[PDB]
């Protein structure tokens, strides 16, 4: 019934970026943790007011011992106590004082205190500790003065009770949450042998041997019907991801509870082997994975650990410093919950970005191809407007119809913008014309030829714009999904009298506003689709400018049920609104004048960029799959072009990108929190005015030094004089357009002056000045 | 056996063809081979093996060209030609070397003798010195390339067996394999051994400040390191996911890294990366140099000034004050 | 009173802006560039590959003289000057 | 290192002094890199990075702290000299 | 060219010295 996994595939990155992810918080939290409970190892070993808290009239009701006092209340609770002074116990001493104790309780009936029974049974007749009011008022002066057996706990509110009505209640809020081991690293109680290590190591033990459970479950159990593709849908069936995630817990729950009763040393490394081999075992499982069973094995393990955290471990049970400690721990805390959100959150994150990261290569060499047997330097290399028929009836036609590797799926198109204003020749000047000559664009239909309308409508129809995906964008505007089409043919000899219909009659020397040709690829051996767009535009008549864009991507629909992406988009939107909902909370507990400072600014980047992100997503499977269902419809009737979904597609992944750069560049911000290394962003938060400064400074400078530059050289040709002596301080031979070519130049000047500083990098050593003496200033008052 | 091509890694079985030794008999096998057609869609590698002697100088050179036909399309060429020994003995520098070698196997053998000795009896733990870890890397390193070049100029079998019949195709492709990697490992080791030198010289004042400049502010940059790391591969992986299907040289992380490395010597070609997107293109490249070369450059700076003053003060204070 | 010898700079900055901006943009660099190409780039005759540019031997400039010269001499178009 | 790895394909590298002279051109930053890039696909790359991760971030800086410090420490010496006749 | 650094480095102490000092009992 067990199968050894075959070597297929290449990689499985999911379950790998799962485990490591676990294993880097593990590290962090263990972190976190020695250093609190280091802090609460040796050390920390409203309730309290201002009434009589004693009772000294007791005769002979009195020994040398201590006593402690148990409370319960809204998620917080007390515990035992051992306090002394000069008088070292006296006989019935009225010790009316309270320490800092931890017991937060309510004004509720839920109190049980009791003394030592150092001796014989004592019989002391003591009221209470009594406390009415000092800043809260968390309890009522009503003591009763009763008294109980010896050492047993005495009754209170706000001699033999010995019922599980009560006795076994004792629990359910004394080892409650000191054994519910998920929920329970941050609920220690003192005087226990816990460590709060040990709790990490059962933790992570628990997670690693669920993922290695499930991931051999579904990749290496396939006997009974191969447990994939029949009925187990990667679609959550309610029967099939709960049924082995629950049934995994329990068969690895003894194991677990092995490791919990040897604590209850050297099980370290026991446990630490154990996670080891079980992540080794998945990642080599993980393998033999399609995308529907890892979705399916990822909820699965959502699922195992939810039930061991909701279903077992709630029924296992039933089986001057001082004002400052506190806010420490409670900041310790707080750090410890923000760090498993930020974990989750960048587990989502890598998960939407680096999903399906096999497809990244093929893409590239596909592309490559497609861009080698398209010719792209004889279609780029083209200025007029009558070798693009020879182009096309050479090498496009041979290339449609000649039968080889990435099919066609579905016929060319090629689509016309008249702009009904003819244009003029212009002199030869300096060219670099932004082509702003043209007006409106033409929308009535013409005959064969051109405008003669006979009996009807024109043969060459305007064929209006589809409403969704147009706006290719160009240098002489943005244009959209409608003109005048022509379908090219279907077969390679009808192609050609097609192709040479359209030479001579009248039909792209006129008008043409532009061309427009187009084409899609699929290559089945990886999987992928491209988009191949040739546009030619005619700022002029008699020139043209070429352009080429080939954008391989996935065809991911929504149809498909529970993709991977769908489930990162919703977890994004789902932290998306978290995020907002607490940033307003925070902005709604200060009103009005929050705008200063960047604090307040780097919460709405954040929820623009979650949210941009996951509707960007959709809207691409939602495109992705009207396309399809458009395009099965018919096929030999239309062209269904998918260049909005290739779009959508690259603007996804370079959202994903920047929100994986920005959670990257938090994470390096937070390394501040060792002694010695929270010095350096210090100094780049204090010293930055200088910087700004410098900069200011070094731009005005380059500035006029550039339009000196550009008055001397735009002079006359060479002659070998002063100027260009100069000049030649600059630019690698007395001038080179700026190093950036002028048809460069203007394009993007960000990316000149970019240029400009890398090649005069030495100037930016100025900054050098100021960071070292703040750092000697920092650095120098710590000490 | 396997060759780890650029593409993928390929076995070392398929369809082979062993050519002839005259020209017009190979010439007549290859034209067979394209008229019935050879290599058609579902071909996805080709090999092309053969080795020269060259007799005046003695060193074999075995010459091995692959061509690789991807699933998407296109063609990969990639060459491999690699020069050998295998007649070692044969002139008085030979012996020579020979005797080199085994004196390095004993001083080899001695040093690790003297490792095992120290270990043995005092300082168990052994590891806090950085002075005691080059050493064991160093005694690894070597005791490996002695391994190698035992269990590779013993199997020798290959050269016999190719002597004894002339007419049949020399395998040397193994030979050349162990000698690449006997090579890399040699030059690793040689380096850290050349490293090993800065642990002797100190014989003044200069120069044990300097060292102690350097042992105290390692913590440091170490320190600042992992910040610069984790920024250096932020924007490497944002440059791998936004530019990595058009550019050609972000299309693997480790290019991308390598990219990087080149930008900060001022070695990148703006046009590739502005034309594969016209914004964030020039937002990136803009971004990388000035928070590299005006910030993370000068931090660097500071540290190591901070901590060289700080050495030399206290150093000289302490001597002019006793 | 600084203010006041403010804008007066900022005022003599901008006119001097507009005087740079109407000698950098009087596309005279476009003219020469396409003339020496004219005179310097052309072949003296297409069964010689040689120009002026790269002239060397007495008969080269022999050639060159009636030649490349007497061609784009005596023809966008330029009028002679005498 | 870059001669017993390099020191027979990329001809930067062919002889020991050439080894030196490539080595001083790659802080300019004039040499391809396409080539042993190719000459070695592991332990080149390596050499590469490391070499301009230690040159540029390490020993610059170097230089330039024993500068500042010497030339600082002159001009005290000297101000104290001469404001104290 | 690491010399025209120490120059401005020590410039700069000195200046942010005597503005520090002077702003003191100011
Ligand atoms: C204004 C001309 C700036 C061009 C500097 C030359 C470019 C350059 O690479 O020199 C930088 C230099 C560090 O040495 P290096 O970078 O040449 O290897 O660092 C320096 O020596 C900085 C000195 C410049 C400071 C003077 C500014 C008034």
């Amino acid at each position: 019934r067990f199968v050894f996994p075959e070597p297929t595939a290449d990689v499985n990155y999911i379950v790998m970026l799962t485990c490591a992810v676990c294993l880097v918080t593990y590290m962090v939290m263990a972190a976190i943790l020695h250093k609190l409970d280091q802090l609460d190892a040796s050390r920390g070993r409203r309730f309290k007011y201002e009434i009589l808290v004693k009772t000294g009239w007791g005769r002979g009701s009195g020994t040398t011992a201590h006593v402690g006092i148990m409370l319960y209340g809204v998620d917080s609770r007390s515990g035992h106590r051992h306090l002394d002074g000069d008088r070292a116990f006296h006989r019935n001493s009225l010790d009316i004082f309270r320490i800092a104790t931890p017991h937060s309780l309510g004004s509720v009936w839920k109190i049980r205190v009791w003394h030592d029974n150092k001796g014989l049974s004592p019989a002391w007749f003591l009221q209470h500790v009594i406390v009415r009011d000092l800043q809260t008022a968390r309890s009522a002066f009503f003591l009763v003065n009763d008294w109980l057996s010896v050492e047993t706990e005495a009754n209170g509110g706000l001699a033999a009770l010995l019922r599980f009505r009560r006795l076994l209640v004792a629990e359910l809020q004394r080892g409650f949450f000191d054994k519910h081991i998920w929920l329970s690293i941050w609920d220690r109680p003192p005087r226990s042998r816990f460590t709060r290590i040990q709790r990490a190591t059962c933790c992570v033990l628990l997670i690693c041997l669920f993922l290695g459970a499930n991931a051999v479950w579904y990749g290496a159990v396939g006997d009974s019907a191969y447990s994939t593709g029949h009925v187990s849908r990667l679609s959550p069936l309610s029967v099939d991801t709960v049924a082995v995630g629950l049934v995994s817990s329990v068969v690895v729950y003894p194991v677990y509870l092995a490791i919990l009763f040897l604590f209850r040393s050297l099980a370290h490394g026991l446990s630490l082997l154990l996670v080891a081999v079980a992540v080794a075992v998945s990642g080599w499982v993980g393998a033999s994975f399609p995308p529907g069973v890892s979705v399916a094995w990822l909820l699965s393990s959502s699922a195992s650990f939810l039930a061991s955290f909701l279903g077992w471990e709630p029924l296992k049970v039933l089986l001057f410093l001082a004002k400052e400690e506190a806010r420490k721990v409670k900041r310790l805390h707080g750090m410890l919950r923000s760090l498993l959100v930020y974990m989750l959150f960048l587990l989502v994150t890598l998960l939407a970005s680096y999903g399906d990261a096999s497809c990244h290569g093929h893409a590239y060499r596909l592309q490559s191809a497609i861009k080698q047997e398209l010719h792209s330097r004889a279609f780029l290399a083209i200025t007029r407007s009558e070798e693009l028929w020879p182009w096309m009836a050479h090498v496009l036609l041979p290339y449609v119809h000649g039968n080889q590797s990435s099919p066609e799926l579905g016929p060319p198109r090629l689509r016309q913008v008249r702009l009904q204003e003819a244009l003029y020749p212009d002199p030869p000047g300096p060219r670099v014309h932004t082509c702003s000559a043209a007006g409106g664009f033409s929308t009535s239909d013409y005959d064969v030829g051109w405008e003669s309308p006979h009996n009807g409508s024109g043969t060459w129809a305007y064929s209006a714009p589809d409403l969704l995906g147009a706006w290719s964008w160009g240098s002489c505007a943005v244009y959209d999904s409608g003109g005048y089409v022509q379908e090219l043919g279907l077969s390679l000899e009808e192609s050609r009298d097609r192709l040479r219909f359209l030479q001579l009659h009248n039909w792209l020397d006129n008008r043409s506003r532009a061309v427009f040709l187009e084409l899609t690829r699929y290559s089945p051996a990886v999987g992928l689709h491209a988009a191949v767009t040739l546009r030619l535009e005619f700022p002029a008549a008699g020139r043209a400018l070429a352009a080429l864009s080939v954008r391989p991507f996935a065809l991911r629909r929504l149809s498909a049920g529970l993709s991977l992406p769908l489930l990162t988009s919703v977890c994004l939107l789902l932290f998306a609104v978290h995020f907002a909902v607490a940033e307003a909370r925070t902005w709604h507990r200060e009103g009005r004048w929050r705008v200063l400072r960047l604090g307040a600014w780097a919460r709405w980047l954040l929820v623009a960029l979650t949210a941009a992100t996951a509707l960007v997503r959709l809207a691409q499977l939602g495109a992705a799959d009207r396309q399809w269902t458009r395009f099965v419809r018919g096929r030999p009737r239309r062209f269904t072009s998918f260049d909005q979904v290739a779009q959508l597609s690259s603007a996804a992944r370079g959202l994903a990108a920047s929100l994986l750069f920005l959670l990257l560049v938090k994470a390096a911000q937070q390394l501040r929190f060792v002694r010695q290394w929270s010095v350096f962003g210090k100094t780049l938060c204090r010293a930055l005015p200088e910087l700004l400064g410098v900069t200011l400074g070094l731009v005005v400078l380059g500035v006029a030094y550039a339009q000196l530059a550009i008055l001397l050289v735009s002079s006359c040709v060479d002659s070998l004089w002063s100027v260009a002596q100069a000049l030649l301080v600059l630019c690698p031979g007395t001038g080179l357009s700026t190093l950036c070519p002028a048809e460069s130049w203007h394009l993007s000047p960000l990316l000149c002056v970019g240029l400009w500083a890398l090649r005069l990098w030495g100037a930016l050593r100025l900054g050098a000045v100021i960071l070292r003496w703040r750092y000697h200033a920092l650095r120098g008052e710590l000490y | 056996s396997s060759h780890w091509g650029i593409i993928a890694t390929y076995s070392g079985a398929g369809y082979y063809l062993d050519l002839s030794r005259t020209r017009e008999e190979t010439a007549a096998q290859v034209a067979s081979l394209k008229k019935n057609v050879w290599l058609d869609r579902g071909t996805r590698a080709t090999f092309i093996d053969f080795s020269v002697y060259n007799a005046n100088i003695n060193l074999f050179c075995v010459v091995r060209l692959l061509v690789e036909f991807p699933a998407t399309g296109g063609v990969i060429p990639s060459w491999q030609f690699q020069p050998l020994k295998l007649i070692r003995y044969v002139t008085t520098f030979d012996f020579f070397l020979a005797a080199c070698e085994i004196i390095f196997c004993f001083f080899i053998f001695y040093y690790v003798v003297e490792e095992i000795l120290e270990i043995r009896i005092h300082k168990l733990h052994y590891f806090r010195s950085f002075w005691n870890c080059l050493d064991v890397v160093i005694v690894v390193l070597s005791v490996v390339a002695i391994g190698i070049n035992i269990y590779r100029t013993s199997n020798v079998e290959v050269l016999l067996q190719f002597l004894e019949d002339q007419n049949t195709f020399p395998n040397f492709e193994h030979l050349a394999y162990w000698q690449i990697q006997f090579n890399n490992i040699a030059a690793v080791t040689v380096f850290f051994v050349w490293i090993k030198l800065f642990k002797f010289i100190n014989f003044n004042r200069t120069m044990s400040q300097l060292s102690t400049t350097m042992s105290r502010c390692a913590k440091d940059l170490f320190g600042f390191a992992i910040m610069f790391f984790i920024i250096f591969l932020a924007y490497a992986q944002l440059a791998y996911l936004v530019f990595g299907t058009q550019v050609d040289d972000f299309s693997t992380f480790q290019e991308c890294i390598f990219t990087q490395f080149r930008i900060i010597l001022g070695d990148i070609n703006f046009a590739e990366i502005e034309e594969a997107n016209r914004v964030l293109g020039p937002i990136y490249f803009t971004t990388f140099v000035f928070f590299m070369f005006f910030i993370l450059l000068n931090m660097f700076l500071a540290i190591i000034n901070d901590t060289y003053s700080e050495v030399k003060s206290d150093l000289a204070q302490q001597k002019a004050e006793m | 009173s600084v203010l006041r010898e403010l804008v007066t700079y900022l005022l003599f900055l901008i006119v001097l802006c507009i005087l740079t901006y109407g000698m950098m943009s009087s596309n005279v660099y476009y003219y020469t560039r396409m003339m020496s190409q004219l005179f310097l780039d052309t072949p003296v005759s297409k069964t010689e590959k040689t120009n002026f540019k790269t002239l060397s031997s007495m008969e080269d400039f022999w050639k060159f003289t009636e030649g490349s010269l007497l061609d784009g001499l005596y023809w966008y178009e330029n009028l002679l000057l005498g």
